RNA sequence: GGGGGGAACCUGGGGAACUGAAACAUCUCAGUACCCAGAGGAGAGGAAAGAGAAAUCGACUCCCUGAGUAGCGGCGAGCGA
RNA sequence: CUGUUGGGAAGCAGCGCCAGAGAGGGUGAAAGCCCCGUAGGCGAAAGGUGGGGGGAUAGGUGAGGGUACCCGAGUACCCCGUGGUUCGUGGAGCCAUGGGGGAAUCUGGGCGGACCACCGCCUAAGGCUAAGUACUCCGGGUGACCGAUAGCGCACCAGUAC
RNA sequence: GAGGGGUUGUGGCGUGCCUAUUGAAGCAUGAGCCGGCGACUCACGGUCGUGGGCGAGCUUAAGCCGUUGAGGCGGAGGCGUAGGGAAACCGAGUCCGAACAGGGCGCAGCGGCCGCAAAGUCCGCGGCCGUGGACCCGAAACCGGGC
RNA sequence: GGAUGACCCCAGGCGGUAGGGGAGCGUUCCCGAUGCCGAUGAAGGCCGACCCGCGAGGGCGGCUGGAGGUAAGGGAAGUGC
RNA sequence: GGGCCUGACUGCGAGGCCUGCAAGCCGAGCAGGGGCGAAAGCCGGGCCUAGUGAACCGGUGGUCCCGUGUGGAAGGGCCAU
């Protein structure tokens, strides 16, 4: 039958207009007291996933 | 525009018609394929090793008999076991694009037109039901049976009269199709059917 | 054109790849699966789009973000699909969401909003909303905006 | 469509109200060229001084 | 009047495990297999103490779509209106 | 129909003919016109069916004003324990109910996802109802379905022998 | 019947097949021999490539009608035509921000109106992926109901 | 070169497991076929030192066999041990 | 060693190092508002290289973004921890 959307991907990622994959930086969920503002600030921005990993998650998202 | 010869009691007529200029053999093939594919019955079937009559008992122990290990005798490695990837019932039909089958229809009629083998008839003089009547008409109309003919006309009495001839196929214009056009060597049509064909390709 | 003339164009109907059928073919014995391991097996291999040999997956180490929602589900709200001025140039006189949906530009059940890529034609256009540049371009080219609800 | 309007014939000797049209259209110099909308208002001025103006439709 | 039978099909009362989660317990398989009771040529359902946002619709059943959407989920595998 | 070759003609030749019938199977080989059939037509005393057509019957039927009599009880409702739903305790409503408590009859009650207000929707605790849907033991029709290790386990005295 | 066929005395050379392996003639696996059966498929969805139709559009589904190896109707809906943001929201932009800052993610054919081409989309075909038993055969076991 | 496989000349490459690509052969079935081959002998079988093809294979001939087989071109798969 | 101080900043970040991924590292410069210095300038912790832990689930302080007919609320989101 028809493929099912991976809801973990859907809730963690977004396909852009040209088909890149974008996610939030990891590593600021906790343990943040001794992290510089430089770390907390740069980890608040999205980033583009490496291509091999991006093409995988994109197949998990077939009706976006 | 092509110039299609017309047949009348009032004389040998001619009439311009707007069949397409360039004919696409691959396109015609796609309509005939799709015609002959969606009519398939799809009734070929076989029995999976689970659809077979034997029981799922292990025919002998896994080890220490000195024979190969087997499970049940429904396995396809056994004579009389199931068949691995046999036909199951299938629907071979598919929605060939409407625009494509419309194009092919006009295209296939144009090929007969571009050949000289498209005749348009006003009516059918004496033929009111009998084969001998239509045959006689065919002799006046230049149809001697040396070539196969697709008769397209809404007149049923004419259709029944011709249909048993071995060289004539019989259609109501709602049944105009490219496979039957290509099967045949000539194409013969009512001006009533011709109008219908002209509407369906518009 | 006889039945025997109907052939597909070159390349229209390529033949299949039939493996496990002898040495000459290039595909005998192992049927291009190589030797042993998972994946050579019937059914083999977990789904390679996700699984990574047991370690935490590339997807699952990324953080979630945003509103996923909750039962009883989506909150029904007015929805806007925007249509550009360039898409309107084909029309004459008056433009309406009705006419816009039949053209193929606007999707049903979506409130209209005019956007400003392209130029504005003098058209009385009835839309649920306009961008700033849509109003200005329109009401400066003889256009006649009509906000509604 | 817009209006590429070029002033190609001196207004000198023509009625004052035609010279006003040029001021409405912004044509203040010979060979000077302004692109405007096709508004029926703007069009009529361009039509008034049609004999002094080269006009190309744009867009 | 009942009793018993009938290949599949139907409703109700009970109801697993292998398996999947590359371990496993919630979860999955699955209200499936099976057992039982009842019904028939079908059975269930059915004439709003409904839907749910339309100032709207108008019994129920069945198909297409909605939609792998909304959501549910050791927010895992998956499940899924 | 005749000739012809041949064990045999339906083959080959000659001259015809039918067709609303040139689907198919037979016949000594390959037959439209020999046979069985095919197109197109007809057919029930008896049993069954009859959802179509007709006829009976049951049944169906106003307006204001007054009155406040009635409108389904261990029920609604709340709490405890669960199930159903996409909903795994979740902000958890809704539907159902094993335990406890326990109403009202319209100015009554349930619902619109905790709850409250406003605004709407509906009228629980009685019952029945064709059709559209499912299935194939049974009959028939048809296969780019099998052709005896295939196709049903069984083409054959098979759920048999063993 | 100036060539060929059968046979083989002598001379030269010469470590079966398959499988598994770093390495097998291997004293590692399988096979007595013959004949027959025997393993990469199908559905749906995806993703690339390909043959055509149409092209800012493309396409129908269930059904309905027609045929009885006839084809047509049906636009509900789906994909595309705009993205950015958790969202409200804005929009060729948008989000972060105090910013007109900086950045992330986005935004624009070939030849003479005419012709070809093309976004996209539909169908066919092919490779591959997902769900299914999913290339075939094989457990020891687990459970249910019965004997 | 001649002009798009029209064929010719000249030059270079051409060991190969896993594996990628390409081009073909053959099998069953369908269209082609109300046709065509067929008792002056179908398919299948048995030979052949003959012809074609690199090969898979395809012809042709002789015997057997005694009723089927099926082209050029395409289509589909229970397709090669 | 001493004086004054809190840049152990907020909003970003050209460009690189490293690297399968995900991480890790260095970073000029612009803006806000500051510290020190007459000033040139320096300052986004510590001579440097160890002192660390992805996601999921939840806590707390903000934000006032969503709020299941409507206004609120319940509950989420976003920022920080
Ligand atoms: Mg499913
Ligand atoms: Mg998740
Ligand atoms: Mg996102
Ligand atoms: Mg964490
Ligand atoms: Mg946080
Ligand atoms: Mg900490
Ligand atoms: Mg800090
Ligand atoms: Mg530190
Ligand atoms: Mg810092
Ligand atoms: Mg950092
Ligand atoms: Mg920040
Ligand atoms: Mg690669
Ligand atoms: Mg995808
Ligand atoms: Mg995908
Ligand atoms: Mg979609
Ligand atoms: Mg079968
Ligand atoms: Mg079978
Ligand atoms: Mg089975
Ligand atoms: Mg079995
Ligand atoms: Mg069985
Ligand atoms: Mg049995
Ligand atoms: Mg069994
Ligand atoms: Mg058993
Ligand atoms: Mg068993
Ligand atoms: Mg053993
Ligand atoms: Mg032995
Ligand atoms: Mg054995
Ligand atoms: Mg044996
Ligand atoms: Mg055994
Ligand atoms: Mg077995
Ligand atoms: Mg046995
Ligand atoms: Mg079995
Ligand atoms: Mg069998
Ligand atoms: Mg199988
Ligand atoms: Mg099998
Ligand atoms: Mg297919
Ligand atoms: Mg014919
Ligand atoms: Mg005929
Ligand atoms: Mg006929
Ligand atoms: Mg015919
Ligand atoms: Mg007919
Ligand atoms: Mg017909
Ligand atoms: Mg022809
Ligand atoms: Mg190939
Ligand atoms: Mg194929
Ligand atoms: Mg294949
Ligand atoms: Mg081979
Ligand atoms: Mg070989
Ligand atoms: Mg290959
Ligand atoms: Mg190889
Ligand atoms: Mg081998
Ligand atoms: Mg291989
Ligand atoms: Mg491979
Ligand atoms: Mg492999
Ligand atoms: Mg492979
Ligand atoms: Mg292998
Ligand atoms: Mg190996
Ligand atoms: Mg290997
Ligand atoms: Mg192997
Ligand atoms: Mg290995
Ligand atoms: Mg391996
Ligand atoms: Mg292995
Ligand atoms: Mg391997
Ligand atoms: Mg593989
Ligand atoms: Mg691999
Ligand atoms: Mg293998
Ligand atoms: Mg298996
Ligand atoms: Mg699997
Ligand atoms: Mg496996
Ligand atoms: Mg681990
Ligand atoms: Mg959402
Ligand atoms: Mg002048
Ligand atoms: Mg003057
Ligand atoms: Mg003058
Ligand atoms: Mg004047
Ligand atoms: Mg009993
Ligand atoms: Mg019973
Ligand atoms: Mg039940
Ligand atoms: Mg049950
Ligand atoms: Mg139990
Ligand atoms: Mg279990
Ligand atoms: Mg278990
Ligand atoms: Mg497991
Ligand atoms: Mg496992
Ligand atoms: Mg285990
Ligand atoms: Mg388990
Ligand atoms: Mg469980
Ligand atoms: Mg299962
Ligand atoms: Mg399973
Ligand atoms: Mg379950
Ligand atoms: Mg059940
Ligand atoms: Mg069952
Ligand atoms: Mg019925
Ligand atoms: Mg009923
Ligand atoms: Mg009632
Ligand atoms: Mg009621
Ligand atoms: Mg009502
Ligand atoms: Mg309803
Ligand atoms: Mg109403
Ligand atoms: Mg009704
Ligand atoms: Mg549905
Ligand atoms: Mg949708
Ligand atoms: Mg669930
Ligand atoms: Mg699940
Ligand atoms: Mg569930
Ligand atoms: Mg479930
Ligand atoms: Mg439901
Ligand atoms: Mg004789
Ligand atoms: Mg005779
Ligand atoms: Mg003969
Ligand atoms: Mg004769
Ligand atoms: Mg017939
Ligand atoms: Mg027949
Ligand atoms: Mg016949
Ligand atoms: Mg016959
Ligand atoms: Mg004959
Ligand atoms: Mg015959
Ligand atoms: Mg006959
Ligand atoms: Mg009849
Ligand atoms: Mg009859
Ligand atoms: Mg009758
Ligand atoms: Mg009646
Ligand atoms: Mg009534
Ligand atoms: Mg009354
Ligand atoms: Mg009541
Ligand atoms: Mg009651
Ligand atoms: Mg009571
Ligand atoms: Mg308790
Ligand atoms: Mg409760
Ligand atoms: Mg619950
Ligand atoms: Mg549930
Ligand atoms: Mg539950
Ligand atoms: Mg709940
Ligand atoms: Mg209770
Ligand atoms: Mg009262
Ligand atoms: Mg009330
Ligand atoms: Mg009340
Ligand atoms: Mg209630
Ligand atoms: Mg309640
Ligand atoms: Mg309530
Ligand atoms: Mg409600
Ligand atoms: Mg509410
Ligand atoms: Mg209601
Ligand atoms: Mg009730
Ligand atoms: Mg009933
Ligand atoms: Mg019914
Ligand atoms: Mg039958
Ligand atoms: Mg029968
Ligand atoms: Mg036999
Ligand atoms: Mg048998
Ligand atoms: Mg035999
Ligand atoms: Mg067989
Ligand atoms: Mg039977
Ligand atoms: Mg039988
Ligand atoms: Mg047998
Ligand atoms: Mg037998
Ligand atoms: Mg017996
Ligand atoms: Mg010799
Ligand atoms: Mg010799
Ligand atoms: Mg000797
Ligand atoms: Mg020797
Ligand atoms: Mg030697
Ligand atoms: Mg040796
Ligand atoms: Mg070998
Ligand atoms: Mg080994
Ligand atoms: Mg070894
Ligand atoms: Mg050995
Ligand atoms: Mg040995
Ligand atoms: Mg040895
Ligand atoms: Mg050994
Ligand atoms: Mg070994
Ligand atoms: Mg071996
Ligand atoms: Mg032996
Ligand atoms: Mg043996
Ligand atoms: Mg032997
Ligand atoms: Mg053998
Ligand atoms: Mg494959
Ligand atoms: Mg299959
Ligand atoms: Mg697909
Ligand atoms: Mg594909
Ligand atoms: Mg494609
Ligand atoms: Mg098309
Ligand atoms: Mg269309
Ligand atoms: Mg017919
Ligand atoms: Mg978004
Ligand atoms: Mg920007
Ligand atoms: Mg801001
Ligand atoms: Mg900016
Ligand atoms: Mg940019
Ligand atoms: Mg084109
Ligand atoms: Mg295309
Ligand atoms: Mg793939
Ligand atoms: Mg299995
Ligand atoms: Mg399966
Ligand atoms: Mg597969
Ligand atoms: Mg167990
Ligand atoms: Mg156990
Ligand atoms: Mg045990
Ligand atoms: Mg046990
Ligand atoms: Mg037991
Ligand atoms: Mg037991
Ligand atoms: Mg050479
Ligand atoms: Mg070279
Ligand atoms: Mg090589
Ligand atoms: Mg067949
Ligand atoms: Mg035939
Ligand atoms: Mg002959
Ligand atoms: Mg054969
Ligand atoms: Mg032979
Ligand atoms: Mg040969
Ligand atoms: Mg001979
Ligand atoms: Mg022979
Ligand atoms: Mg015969
Ligand atoms: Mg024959
Ligand atoms: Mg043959
Ligand atoms: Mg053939
Ligand atoms: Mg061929
Ligand atoms: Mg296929
Ligand atoms: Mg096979
Ligand atoms: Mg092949
Ligand atoms: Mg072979
Ligand atoms: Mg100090
Ligand atoms: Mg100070
Ligand atoms: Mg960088
Ligand atoms: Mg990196
Ligand atoms: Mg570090
Ligand atoms: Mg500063
Ligand atoms: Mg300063
Ligand atoms: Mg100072
Ligand atoms: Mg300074
Ligand atoms: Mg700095
Ligand atoms: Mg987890
Ligand atoms: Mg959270
Ligand atoms: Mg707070
Ligand atoms: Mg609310
Ligand atoms: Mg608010
Ligand atoms: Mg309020
Ligand atoms: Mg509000
Ligand atoms: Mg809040
Ligand atoms: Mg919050
Ligand atoms: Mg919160």
């Amino acid at each position: 039958p028809k493929m099912k959307t991976h809801k973990g991907a859907k809730k963690r990622v977004k396909i852009t207009a040209s088909g890149k994959v974008v996610a939030m930086k990891t590593g600021k969920r906790h343990l943040n007291w001794q992290k510089s503002g430089k770390e907390i600030r740069q980890k608040g921005r999205k980033f583009v996933l490496a291509k091999p990993e991006a093409e995988r998650i994109k197949l998990l998202l077939p009706y976006e | 525009v092509y110039q299609i010869p017309v047949l009348s009691p009032s004389g040998r007529r001619e009439l311009a018609a707007d069949l397409p200029a360039e004919i696409n053999p691959h396109l015609l093939w796609e309509v005939v394929r799709w015609q002959l594919a969606k009519r398939r019955r799809g009734t070929a079937s076989t029995k999976t090793r689970g659809e077979v009559a034997y029981s799922g008992r292990k025919i002998w122990p896994q080890k220490h008999t000195g024979r190969a290990r087997h499970g049940d005798i429904g396995a396809p490695i056994f004579v009389g076991g199931g068949v691995v990837f046999g036909p199951k019932p299938r629907d071979y039909s598919y929605t060939l694009p409407k625009k494509v089958r419309k194009k092919g229809l006009a295209m296939a009629v144009a090929d007969r037109a571009r050949e000289g083998k498209l005749l348009l008839v006003e009516a059918f003089a004496g033929v009111n039901g009998k084969t001998k009547e239509f045959l006689a008409w065919a002799k006046e109309a230049g149809l001697d049976g040396s070539e196969s003919v697709l008769l397209v006309t809404g007149n049923e009495l004419v259709r029944r009269a011709a249909r048993n001839l071995p060289w004539v196929v019989t259609l109501a214009p709602e049944g105009l199709n490219v496979y039957d056009i290509v099967r045949t060597e000539r194409l013969v049509m009512d001006l009533d059917a011709w109008e219908v064909f002209q509407n369906r390709i518009g | 054109m006889k039945l025997s003339d109907l052939r597909p164009n070159p390349g229209a109907n390529k033949r299949r790849k039939r493996v496990g059928r002898g040495p000459g073919s290039g595909h005998g014995k192992t049927a291009t699966r190589g030797h042993k391991g998972q994946k050579s097996r019937s059914g083999g291999l977990k789904d390679p789009r996700r699984f990574e040999g047991g370690r935490s997956t590339t997807l699952m180490r990324l953080p979630k973000r945003g509103m996923q929602g909750q039962v009883p589900g989506e909150i029904k709200r007015p929805r806007y699909q925007g249509v550009n001025l360039k898409d309107l140039a084909r029309f004459e006189g008056e433009v309406t969401p009705e006419l816009l949906v039949r053209a193929g530009l606007l999707k049903k059940g979506y409130r209209l909003k005019i956007l400003g890529e392209g130029e504005a034609k003098p058209l009385k256009v009835v839309a649920h909303a306009f961008s700033k540049s849509a109003l200005e371009k329109l009401k400066a080219a003889g256009g006649e905006p009509v906000l509604l609800e | 469509p817009r209006l590429k309007v070029k002033l190609v014939k001196s207004p000198i000797g023509y009625p004052k109200d035609q010279k006003a049209a040029l001021k409405a259209l912004g044509l203040r110099r010979l060979q000077q060229e302004r692109v405007l909308e096709d508004t029926p208002a703007i069009r009529g001025n361009v039509e008034k001084v049609a004999h002094l103006v080269r006009v190309e439709v744009v867009e």
